[PDB]
RNA sequence: CGAGAAUAGAAACUCUUGAAGAAGUAAAUUAUCUACCCGUCUUGAAACACGGACCAAGGAGUCUAACAUGGAUGCGAAUGAGAAUAGCAGGAAAGCUAUAACAUGAAGAGAAAACGAAAAACUAUGAGAGUGUAGAAAUACAUUUAGCAAUAGUAUCUUUCAA
RNA sequence: AUAAACAUACUUUGAAUCGGCCAAGUCUGGUAAGCAGGACUGGCGAUGCGGGAUGAACCGAACGUCGAGAUAAAGUGCCAAA
RNA sequence: AAAAUGAAGACAUUUUAACGAGUAAGGAAACGAAAUGGCGUAAGGACAACAAAAGUAGUAAAGAUUUAAAGUAAUUUAGAU
């Protein structure tokens, strides 16, 4: 009882009836594993920014 | 007045409802079926748009 | 309600909607979870892929009254006597009577610290206490009491 | 024929009160009547959210709306949803419209010096919307949408129902 | 008045088979089989019900007449069609017997309402 | 309603009683009510027939009066010497009929009958003086609530009240909102049918007036 | 989720149903009413 | 919440009492269908007798099938000799005097369960249709005559009613009598199988007399009464107040069970007496009607002018149209 | 000669057939065109593939239990407590009532010991609300304001060898 | 440049299915096969209608019920419309 | 699909536009502008002459045979025996 093996007939039709469903934009802009000072950097003005902003918020 | 609906009927003394007229005040009223005009007569002389 | 199942929508289609090439027969893969890593291997491994192994130590008996543990955190802690009595005593301080809250007559053993307490000094009794949970009832001007 | 991309289907929105509510059933009556007139965004918005289902209109407590009506004094918080009570943080004075009210939610609103609305007074008296804030529960925080999914999956895993020996 | 009642298929949609077989009534039923040759639409034998036979919206339902059926069952039922005298026509049921028939019969004629069952169950 | 559990009120199981009642429970069953000139002498309603007494005959084809000269409890019917028919070849067969068809005009009274009679005559009596210690029981508490009133209203015709007063409610608005289509089509059917009632009923005033 | 369903036995013959629980209360209740008629301080 | 008043009849006199009652505030409950729907499709189950075949019904055979090679199905077969019946068909399910298809058994699910809470809010909503005119007509009732539908009559003269020839004089009195006769004069006997098991007359649905804890001694006498049926305060459910699922029945209330209303079931802002944990719901509008809404917002000149779709011109073919 | 516009003008008809049966519809027959045996497995059956002589009645996704999603319902940091069980009227397998053990949830991580959550948050885009102008019918721009849901990314905090 | 608001992005739950077959300005093994196996596309399966006399796939063209016209593949001595 | 109207009409509203082939398979009920529309079998609870005798029935029920009518269809309705 040989069968056939393997057919990529109507595989592409199959592929394109919902098309290549592109990412997000948010899939571009992930940063794991980005440049460890990079990172370093960029978390201590974050920090430093938040600080003065909540600083102004308990002043007023 | 009389609904538009109503067109009483004499009845042959047979049972009939409390809101029924008694035919005594019941006048029948002819049929009436034609409803159009007929052609309206115009001058020998003059002729009929439909020529 | 047997009117509005499926079966009375496929009187008269053949198949009762199972198909003509895979017929609607016995078995489907074995009967209960069979073929956990042989041919349902993908499902286990897809949706439960830690269900064959071990893992932690037994205990031959477990005394589950031993955990029991309810908690309730710091901003819950004035819904035990109610907002009435809160707003009655929210202008006392250090010297005069100030209510008292049974954790333990309500069920709770253990206050933990999160949120934010009310300010009006408040004397909690319970059985634990967490170190965040301390802070905050003592920073608001109260006391933590202990029990059994 | 005609080479269409696609055939037409139902479009998957609602536009009636759904269920046999009467009361709620004479509410779309109302805001579509005044959508279609007045032809104010905020009509189309209050008439489209009263047709989601009963999942899609969660919940927003006191807390919620304590903290949105901080910089909006005078203004009338409008939720379609029921709206609970935080018993952990006090309620300040404002004005609610909401579809319904929990018993301890009104009496919290009521004692602080505020109001408990309903839709049919806020239309009386706000029909176009003019000091009314728009207001929405959060959907993600249902526990089923931590189900869903694949739990062997290196990024987002599922939550794996709990079964037979489950560790 | 009368409109122009048109119908589009004046025939019967006769089972498959029906006239070969006398266990296979004349019901309609669509055939489900894989083979069958009313299904797939052949020449010849390609008749099926389908929306597109149905009748005018104006017109349905309508009797040759020109009105539409209503079933009474006594005398007081006759009451809630004699401001339609000129849309509906009386139909006294199956089951009512000759004397409450003449009741039905003789107050239509006061209240002017066409009855289609006016030589029912009449004496020898 | 019954009230009391021991008896059953099954119509197949009370079938089967009557199918296999002994013939001690026969005799009580084929019972016919007396005359008045026999209920007055007697004071007594109806007792179980006899052989040898005379009934009347008072529903079927022939209201004939005759005697009794078959109690047949197998069948539950009697026969009487008067309805007989022809059998075809010449000879007479008595008709069957049944007990609760007839009532009897002359008793067949030997001497325990005349013992049943006295004891059927003065269970009645006693009924009665209980019953009429009940009544006026229930009299008594009626005084006392309406003193004015005396219980003979009861017997009497009575008159509706015919004050209309009317309530609001805030919910009528929504009576036409809270049925369902079957119920609200006939709903507004039959103020439609009412209103074309008084329509008529105004014109048929107008001309009688007029 | 992994289904944990005994019922590989005969639970036929393990079925027990309450069709007398609304007849335990009558049964329960007269006798308790019983008790107290004979000598009362022993249902107290 | 000015709660307009309602008026207390006496049932002998037919004389209005001097001091009138405020309605309850139960009367004022959202009248929700659907809610008393899902309570009543529960609880018309709870009657239902467990039933069930015989369990070795149509399996008392030692039948086997026969096999292939003998022209005949493999359906099992009687086994032996010497009558009909060995050799026929056996346990198959389309066999005849076998088993039918998965037999029925006496542990099914015969009563419902249903919230507590849930069955308060229907017998509250059901409460609020009986005071309502045109639901209790609309539902088969004959109350042309009454005086307040809210009907209420006297406890004195309740106390007094012993004789179903007093009660059938009461509801003469208050005009309720219309509907006691249309159950005496259509009262005929059920179409089907139901004659065989015992039910045999069908008759309708009359008043329904909602008495208090000093009216004990007045039940017998309504209780004979054809198409009356009573019940006691506290006992309501939607089985009384809704029969069919159509709710608005015709309630004849009396004084002491009028007035105990209140604290059973609370009012829409006190949490209740009798039902505790229960306080009657708000409705999703405070004011049920869409007129005053509006009117004011055309007041306020908001909604548009009312639009007629114009007649949108059939198409023409201008070469050779020169119109 | 002539568009726009202003000013005045004009359309209501004939014949035939029909309760001696019109128009339509139905049944039978005839005539032209048209029509292979249904169900099923199969790439493919009208198949020289199998079941089917005919008719009537019976005849096959049901019930119990655990979980999940989903649409309608009640209540909502609680929900359920028709858990057993205990009372009420009525006589009741129905109905009503019981400040209540517990179930699920409000707290999560760890094998376990031991623990147990705020910087009263931040950023981005986003729902809604006004004023003015104009087209001019609806509508289209300018500008002020709020920024919920959702998604993504940040600080901060509990637990873990590890988030 | 062109197209696109009954556009777009989806989320959840689930059915059936993974025996295939044909064509070819295609390929591999084979002398060859209505043989065996592949790349791309279109079809048959799941599909009737007009033409090739007849045909699962060829050519035209895909179907709610009808009337009137202009057509497509292909045809006009008769069967058979021209 | 979009506009208009909307407590009750009615034919499941009015107008305009686009569309309608199909095996396996899916579209549970309810949801006034209705998140597909309906026919039939049997049983249970209601409703059925609104003015105090309230659906039909010995002046002929159910059933059976046929003749016609309504519906695209499932089927329903009526006459005669």
């Amino acid at each position: 009882s040989k069968d056939k093996n393997r057919s990529s007939h109507n595989q592409s039709h199959k592929a394109h009836r919902n098309g290549f469903y592109k990412p997000k934009k948010s899939a571009y802009m992930s940063t794991k594993g980005m440049n460890v000072q990079v990172l370093k950097n960029t978390k201590a003005q974050r920090k430093f920014a938040l600080a003065k902003k909540l600083e102004a918020k308990k002043a007023a | 007045s009389a609904p538009q609906w109503f067109v009483p009927v004499k009845a042959g003394d047979a049972k009939v409802p409390a809101y029924y007229p008694t035919d005594d005040m019941i006048q029948e009223q002819k049929k009436k079926l034609r409803t159009r005009k007929g052609a309206k007569i115009t001058a020998l002389d003059k002729p009929a748009w439909n020529l | 309600a047997t009117r509005f199942r499926q079966t009375r929508r496929r009187r008269g289609h053949v198949s009762m909607g199972y198909g003509r090439i895979g017929k609607h027969r016995k078995q489907r893969g074995g009967r209960g979870n069979a073929g956990g890593q042989h041919h349902r291997k993908t499902w286990f491994t897809t949706f439960h892929p830690d269900y064959f192994g071990k893992h932690g130590m037994r205990v031959f008996h477990l005394k589950a009254n031993k955990y029991y543990c309810p908690s309730i955190n710091v901003d819950s802690l004035w819904s035990l006597v109610g907002k009435d009595v809160q707003a009655q005593y929210k202008n006392a301080k250090v010297g005069e009577e100030v209510p008292v809250i049974d954790c333990v007559k309500h069920g709770y053993f253990k206050v933990l610290g999160k949120g934010f307490l009310p300010k009006q000094p408040v004397i909690v009794r319970a059985r634990y206490f967490s170190e965040k949970a301390q802070q905050k009832i003592k920073a608001v001007g109260g006391a933590c009491e202990l029990t059994a | 024929a005609i080479d269409l991309d696609r055939h037409h289907v139902r479009k998957h929105v609602s536009k009636t009160a759904r269920g046999n509510n009467a009361y709620m059933k004479l509410l779309v009556r109302l805001y579509g009547f005044l959508a279609r007139r007045t032809q104010s965004k905020f009509a189309k918005t209050i008439l489209h959210r009263l047709c989601l289902s009963r999942v899609n209109r969660p919940i927003v407590s006191t807390s919620k709306l304590a903290c949105l009506m901080k910089k909006h004094p005078e203004e009338t918080a409008v939720c379609v949803n029921t709206v609970t009570y935080d018993s952990r943080y006090p309620v300040p004075k404002m004005n609610v419209c909401a579809l319904k009210f929990t018993k301890t939610a009104e009496a919290a609103i009521t004692k602080a010096g505020g109001k408990c609305l309903r839709f049919d007074e806020l239309a009386l008296k706000a029909p176009t919307g003019r000091k009314t804030v728009l207001i929405r529960g959060k959907r993600n925080v249902r526990e089923a949408l931590k189900h869903f999914g694949k739990v062997c999956a290196k990024k987002n895993p599922a939550k794996q129902y709990k079964g037979k020996q489950t560790k | 008045i009368k409109p122009k009642i048109v119908k589009k298929y004046t025939g019967h949609f006769k089972r498959f088979d029906s006239n070969r077989f006398l266990r296979v009534k004349a019901s309609w039923r669509v055939p489900r089989g894989i083979d069958n040759r009313l299904r797939r639409k052949f020449k010849g034998t390609n008749l099926l019900p389908k929306i597109g036979y149905g009748s005018a919206k104006a017109t349905r339902n309508m009797l040759p007449c020109g009105l539409y059926k209503f079933p009474v069952r006594n005398t007081t039922d006759l009451e809630m069609i004699m401001m339609q005298n000129r849309k509906y026509a009386a139909e006294i049921s199956h089951a009512v017997s000759a004397k409450k028939r003449q009741e039905i019969i003789q107050r239509a004629k006061i209240l002017n309402i066409r009855v289609l069952n006016a030589d029912a169950r009449i004496k020898k | 309603m019954k009230f009391n559990c021991k008896v059953s009120s099954n119509p197949s199981k009370a079938r089967k009683a009557l199918y296999t009642a002994n013939a001690s429970q026969r005799a009580l069953m084929m019972s016919a009510r007396l005359s008045k000139e026999l209920r007055e002498k007697y004071n007594v309603i109806a007792i179980p027939i006899h052989k040898d007494d005379e009934v009347k005959i008072i529903k079927g084809h022939q209201k004939v009066a005759g005697k009794v000269t078959a109690v047949r409890r197998s069948k539950y019917v009697i026969n009487i010497d008067k309805l007989t028919k022809t059998k075809a070849n010449g000879q007479t067969v008595p008709i069957a009929i049944r007990p609760s068809n007839v009532i009897i005009t002359k008793l067949f009274l030997n001497k325990d009958r005349e013992a049943l009679l006295a004891k059927k005559a003065e269970s009645r009596k006693s009924y009665k003086e209980l019953v009429a210690k009940r009544n006026e029981e229930v009299a008594k508490a009626f005084t006392a609530v309406y003193p004015a009133l005396n219980m003979d209203i009861f017997g009497k015709k009575v008159e509706p009240i015919t004050e209309k007063k009317p309530i609001r409610i805030p919910s009528k608005k929504m009576a036409e909102k809270l049925m369902s289509k079957p119920t609200l089509r006939a709903y507004k059917t039959g103020i439609k049918v009412h209103k074309a009632k008084n329509a008529i009923a105004a014109y048929k005033a107008a001309l009688a007036k007029k | 989720a992994v289904s944990n369903i005994h019922f590989c036995k005969d639970w036929r013959s393990k079925v027990h149903t309450w069709f007398k629980q609304p007849f335990r209360k009558i049964r329960r209740h007269q006798t308790r009413v019983e008790k107290a008629k004979a000598v009362f301080p022993a249902t107290i | 919440s000015l709660r307009p008043f309602v008026t207390i009849y006496d049932g002998i006199t037919g004389e209005a009492e001097k001091t009138p009652v405020r309605l309850p505030a139960v009367f004022l409950a959202p009248i929700r269908g659907d809610v008393v729907h899902f309570v009543y499709r529960n609880q018309s189950k709870n009657t239902r007798q467990p039933e069930g075949v015989s369990t070795e019904a149509g399996k008392q055979h030692s039948a086997i099938s026969w096999g292939t090679g003998r022209a005949v199905a493999r359906i099992p077969r009687i086994s032996g000799s010497g009558s009909g019946r060995n050799g026929q068909g056996a346990f198959g399910n389309m066999t005849r005097k076998g088993h039918m298809f998965s037999p029925l058994k006496n542990f099914r699910k015969w009563q419902r369960k249903t919230p507590k809470q849930m069955r308060r809010f229907a017998v509250a909503s059901c409460i609020a249709a009986s005071a309502v005119p045109a639901l209790v007509s609309a539902r088969g009732h004959h109350i042309a005559g009454v005086p307040q539908i809210p009907l209420v009559v006297n406890s004195k003269s309740i106390s007094v009613i012993k004789k179903t020839k007093q009660a059938v004089y009461l509801l003469k009195k208050i005009n309720a009598y219309s509907d006691v006769l249309k159950v005496i004069a259509s009262k005929t006997v059920r179409a089907g199988q139901g004659k065989m098991r015992g039910r045999k007359i069908k008759e309708r649905k009359g008043p329904l007399v909602v008495y208090g804890n000093d009216d004990l001694q007045a039940v017998k006498a309504f209780r004979n009464i054809p198409g009356v049926d009573t019940c006691r305060v506290e006992n309501l459910s939607v089985l009384n107040l809704a029969p069919g699922c159509h709710m608005g029945r015709f309630i004849i209330w009396t004084e002491s069970a009028f007035k105990k209303l209140n604290t059973i079931f609370g009012t829409q802002k006190k949490m209740a007496q009798g039902k505790s944990g229960f306080r009657i719901a708000h409705a999703q509008m405070a004011v049920p009607d869409m007129k005053r809404v509006v009117v004011a917002a055309e007041k306020a000149k908001l909604l548009r002018a009312k639009i007629v779709l114009p007649k949108v011109p059939k198409r023409a073919n201008p070469l050779k149209n020169w119109a």
